């Protein structure tokens, strides 16, 4: 989704079961408007 | 002398992010672009200024 003109995240975007860091290409700056519990457990999918 | 000078670990140290929050390299005033600079694969946008 980089480059797109978006202002917020889907809350219940954490709810994906096969989602990981490099599933995932947004900039930075709307990548933390999410709770930071689904960013948590994103980077907890990222261990291995 | 500019390729063996910039180097290309000094120019991936001096790698920022743009607005758009993407790789950006700027050159300003160099001589020339570092053969070493088209190395940076992961490069997104290249800023020459003054070259």
């Amino acid at each position: 989704l980089r480059g797109n003109r978006l202002e917020c995240l889907p809350v219940e975007l954490g709810e994906c079961p096969l989602l990981k860091r490099s599933g995932l290409v947004v900039e930075e700056d709307l990548f933390s408007t999410l709770p930071p519990e689904v960013k948590e457990r994103l980077w907890r999918a990222d261990k291995e | 002398n500019l390729n063996n000078e910039w180097t290309l670990d000094k120019l991936r140290q001096r790698l920022t992010k743009n607005a758009q929050d993407k790789l950006e390299l700027h050159l300003f005033m160099l001589s020339g672009i570092p053969d070493t600079v088209f190395d940076l694969v992961e490069l997104e946008v290249l800023k020459l200024e003054l070259i």
